[PDB]
């Protein structure tokens, strides 16, 4: 029951990184850069 | 030739009827055979609101064209073979008209002068007037029941496209249901604001006057809309089925699935069925200019040694007004936020530096860059967000006096005033006068011989920096609000920071200073309203799980 | 990609027009070209 | 050292520098130096890329 | 069907192409389609294969 809590909560806290781009929300990604860079950064971002 | 009139004017009936499953094209060139994809864009949806219009009875109502139009024609005989294309259908603006008279197809774009009732004239079974318009303006372009016509009207990236489809049907009255797909026949390239759409028929008399509406015709006119539809691709390429992902909830599940046939099961299926159509802007209600004309029309700018800072706050940032100013740009670049959206943003913290340096030195105010004036000068961070802005002044600074620093023993560090005048040795040995081994670190710049180069010319740089995002912004883009909106999920923009979800009420206690709720995972969840002072909260459209039980496609539909 | 070949009047304010004056300005704007010894960036340039 | 070519009054109009950092430019040891110089025509500088 | 250059597949791989010239459609496969698979004995033992 522990190890799938655990692994529940992890993988929920998991979206806190944000690898390699600039910041882990996607809301101001998209506030402040064109589509054109922002798909860069949102790349690395489904990946991970 | 003139324009024919109508004095009786019999009142417009509508009528709603379906759309049934009609209203599909091939939307690309990508020959697709024997697969499934699933494409997202703005099609027909299955079961429409289609209105119907009859031809004394002459509908001809100022149809707005939305995103795009679908067009179909019941007839016997052609009677309709036009359409009118404007924005405001008078002479101030372009206008585009397409009909069928002869060799391939008459269609022309010019400014055109309508009359009240546009339409075709057939007297004693031949050709007559062409009461469409009566002037033609500088214009450029120029080329040349058993009756079922199918037609779709697009225009993207100043293309118009059309489709054509021909059906025989035998049906007195209602539009018959089934399934159709549609080719595209013209690209035709014009760049125009189409907003309206018109259509112009024909009408016939005995010999010359006395004009009667002896046909009638049923025309429907259907809106498109932005809808998400699975289609299938036979050996051949040709569409066969399709389902549009918002209708039942069979419709998603068989969406997700990515087939045309379900098991017996009990299966998950994801979010379809709501889309939000509101949006909520808030900005903080605050009303005057940044002092444009103190930063960009300052009498004197000091030398690059010697640059001041200035400090902005309590604005309404507007990058347009520029415009009207004789001021022009000869650099013009920004890092971290695009040019394109700096007129929806809150700036948290500006500043701005102003200095002169030579013609030939602008590029080295960019980070990451080397010279004399990064290293000893002005250098900026490697993280530096802002817009860099420079532009000559050959004319108000032909003068001198100006100074750089030419020798300094260490480099300095970014945003650092290095304002100093004693000498300088090479080998560190204290001077005492000017001479042997002792020379002065700064040196002019001329500026005042004649018939100087391009980039011996005297510059004004100003540079602007700001933080987004971090602390409550005093400086914002010309919007206004659009008051609130509770218990629905809508798009809201507070501040700069688009999001979606349902706003009801907010009971959290938190501390000054503070405008964004965030959460264990970077998921906003609370937000302070600038103009009324009190916290909301964010909550996603879409919370709970679905399950959807279905007994297998031959067994039965029912789920 | 959009043509705006459009010669009426301009109001700040959205105010419908009757006469070029107060509250009322031309939209086109002259690029001059013709004043002697102009600098490089005032130049006529010509783009394909 | 590039720093030697301030003190000259030579105002270079373009300065671009690939594979190597112009700002780490005075902390390596280069292996094999070689130049070329010619003249061209001023509209002609971009196509030295 | 006409308005057709190249031939198409559920793998996005290139199999058939109709030749502007002679206006006539053409195939493609890959010059290697088979597995080769080599029995040896050992270095120490042979190097027959
Ligand atoms: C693409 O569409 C066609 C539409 O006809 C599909 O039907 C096939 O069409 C061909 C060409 O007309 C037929 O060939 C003809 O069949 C008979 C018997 O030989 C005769 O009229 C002619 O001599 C000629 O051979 C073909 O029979 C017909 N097939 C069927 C099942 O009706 C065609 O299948 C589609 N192609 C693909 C690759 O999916
Ligand atoms: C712009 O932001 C300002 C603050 O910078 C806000 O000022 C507030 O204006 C509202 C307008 O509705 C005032 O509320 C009114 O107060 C009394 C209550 O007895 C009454 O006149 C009305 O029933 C209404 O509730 C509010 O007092 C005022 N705040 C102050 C003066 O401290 C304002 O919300 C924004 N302006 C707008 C929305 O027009
Ligand atoms: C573009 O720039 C021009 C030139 O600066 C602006 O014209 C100026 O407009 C202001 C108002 O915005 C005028 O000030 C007003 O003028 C009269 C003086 O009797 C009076 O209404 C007010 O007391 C006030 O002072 C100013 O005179 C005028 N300058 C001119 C015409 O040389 C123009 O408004 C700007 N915007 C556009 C064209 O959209
Ligand atoms: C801020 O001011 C301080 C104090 O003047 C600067 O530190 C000084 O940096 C210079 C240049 O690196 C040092 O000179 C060197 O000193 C010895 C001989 O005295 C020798 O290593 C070299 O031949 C050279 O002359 C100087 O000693 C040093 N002073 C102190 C007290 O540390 C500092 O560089 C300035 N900051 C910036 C960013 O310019
Ligand atoms: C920056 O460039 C100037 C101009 O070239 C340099 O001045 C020159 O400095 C050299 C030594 O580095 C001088 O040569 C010496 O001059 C006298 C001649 O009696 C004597 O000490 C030596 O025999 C030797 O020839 C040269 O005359 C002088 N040129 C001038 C002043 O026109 C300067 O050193 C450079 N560096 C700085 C200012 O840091
Ligand atoms: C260039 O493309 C053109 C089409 O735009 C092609 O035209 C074709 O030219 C060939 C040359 O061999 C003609 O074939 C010949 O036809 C007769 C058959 O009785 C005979 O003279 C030869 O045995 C040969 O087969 C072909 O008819 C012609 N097509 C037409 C006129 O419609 C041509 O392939 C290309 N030109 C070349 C390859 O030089
Ligand atoms: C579109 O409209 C047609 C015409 O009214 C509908 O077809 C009718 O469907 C009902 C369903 O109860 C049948 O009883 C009628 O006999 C049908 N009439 C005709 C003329 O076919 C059709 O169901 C509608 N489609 C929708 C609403 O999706
Ligand atoms: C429709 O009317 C137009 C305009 O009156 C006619 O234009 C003629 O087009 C034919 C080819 O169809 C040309 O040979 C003539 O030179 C055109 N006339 C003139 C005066 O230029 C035409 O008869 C009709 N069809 C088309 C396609 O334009
Ligand atoms: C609209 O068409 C007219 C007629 O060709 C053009 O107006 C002429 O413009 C020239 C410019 O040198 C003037 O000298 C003439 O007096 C004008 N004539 C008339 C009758 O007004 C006008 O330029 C066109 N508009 C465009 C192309 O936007
Ligand atoms: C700042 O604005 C002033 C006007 O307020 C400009 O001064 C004019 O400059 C032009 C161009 O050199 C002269 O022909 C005019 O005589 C000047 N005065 C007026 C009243 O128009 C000035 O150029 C602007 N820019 C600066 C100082 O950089
Ligand atoms: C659309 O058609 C439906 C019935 O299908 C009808 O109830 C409705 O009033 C029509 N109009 C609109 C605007 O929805
Ligand atoms: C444009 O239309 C208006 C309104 O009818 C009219 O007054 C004006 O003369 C027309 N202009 C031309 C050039 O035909
Ligand atoms: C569905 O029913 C048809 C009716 O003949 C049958 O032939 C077919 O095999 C069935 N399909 C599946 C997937 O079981
Ligand atoms: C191959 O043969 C040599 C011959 O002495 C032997 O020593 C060696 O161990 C052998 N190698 C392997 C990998 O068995």
């Amino acid at each position: 029951i522990n190890q799938n809590a655990i692994a529940l909560n992890t993988l929920v806290k998991q979206l806190s990184s944000n690898f390699g781009a600039i910041s882990s929300v996607l809301n101001d990604i998209l506030s402040r850069l064109d589509p054109p860079e922002a798909e860069v950064q949102i790349d690395r971002l489904i990946t991970g | 030739d003139g324009c024919g009139r109508l004095s009786q004017k019999t009142q417009p009936k509508l009528e709603q009827f379906n759309s049934s499953r009609r209203g599909l094209y091939y939307f690309d060139d990508i020959f697709r055979s024997s697969l499934r994809v699933l494409t997202s864009g703005y099609f027909l949806p299955f079961g429409s609101n289609v209105t119907r219009y009859e031809v004394i009875y002459y509908d001809n109502p100022l149809v707005p064209f939305g995103h795009g139009v679908y067009f179909a024609v019941t007839e016997k005989s052609n009677v309709v073979r036009g359409w009118i294309f404007g924005s405001t259908m008078d002479n101030t603006t372009q206008s585009a008209v397409l009909v069928n008279n002869g060799t391939h197809i008459v269609v022309n774009v010019c400014n055109f002068n309508f009359c009240a009732d546009p339409m075709f004239a057939v007297s004693a079974g031949q050709s007559y007037k062409s009461w469409i318009y009566t002037s033609s303006t500088n214009c450029t372009y120029f080329q040349a029941f058993t009756h079922l016509r199918e037609h779709v009207f697009r225009n993207v990236d100043g293309f118009l496209h059309v489709y054509h489809n021909y059906e025989v049907i035998n049906v007195q009255n209602g539009l018959p249901s089934g399934f159709s797909v549609l080719r595209p026949i013209f690209k035709l390239p014009l760049g125009l604001n189409i907003t309206y759409i018109k259509a112009v028929m024909t009408l016939f008399s005995s010999t010359t006057s006395n004009f009667i509406a002896a046909v009638a015709s049923l025309h429907y006119v259907g809106y498109l809309q932005p809808r998400t539809m699975l289609f299938h691709f036979d050996q051949n390429g040709t569409i066969v089925d399709a389902i549009d992902c918002s209708q039942n909830p069979l419709s998603e599940l068989k969406c997700t699935t990515k087939s045309f046939s379900l098991e017996k099961g009990i299966y998950q299926t994801s979010n379809f069925r709501v889309t939000p159509t509101t949006e909520v802007i808030r900005f903080p209600n605050v009303t005057q200019l940044c002092p444009f004309s103190d930063v960009f029309n300052r009498t004197k700018f000091p030398s690059v040694y010697a640059w001041e800072r200035m400090s902005i706050r309590d604005c309404v940032a507007d990058y347009a007004v520029l415009y009207n100013s004789s001021i022009s740009f000869s650099t013009f670049e920004c890092y971290g936020v695009s040019p394109t959206k700096l007129n929806d943003l809150c700036f948290s913290s500006v500043y701005a530096d102003y200095f002169v340096v030579r013609g030939d030195d602008v590029k080295q105010i960019a980070p990451g860059k080397t010279g004399v004036i990064a290293d000893y000068n002005y250098k900026l961070p490697d993280d530096f967000v802002g817009c860099v802005l420079a532009w000559n002044s050959r004319h108000v600074d032909s003068k001198q006096g100006f100074y750089y620093r030419l020798f300094r023993h260490g480099k300095i560090k970014p945003y650092q005033r290095d304002m100093s005048r004693e000498l300088y040795s090479p080998s560190g040995t204290p001077c005492t006068t000017e001479g042997f081994n002792c020379y002065d670190p700064l040196a002019h710049y001329a500026f005042a011989s004649p018939g100087i180069g391009t980039g011996y010319q005297p510059f004004r740089v100003v540079v602007l920096s700001f933080q987004l995002l971090n602390a409550p912004a005093t400086v914002c883009g010309p919007k206004q609000s659009t008051d609130l909106v509770k218990n629905k999920c809508v798009n809201f923009n507070f501040n700069g920071l688009t999001g979606t979800g349902v706003l009801t009420d907010s009971v959290k206690k938190f501390q000054p200073f503070q405008q964004f709720g965030r959460d264990s995972s970077d998921f906003t969840d609370s937000v302070k309203d600038p103009k009324t002072l009190e916290i909301l909260d964010i909550t996603p459209c879409s919370y709970g799980g679905v399950s959807v039980i279905t007994p297998g496609t031959n067994t039965s539909d029912a789920v």
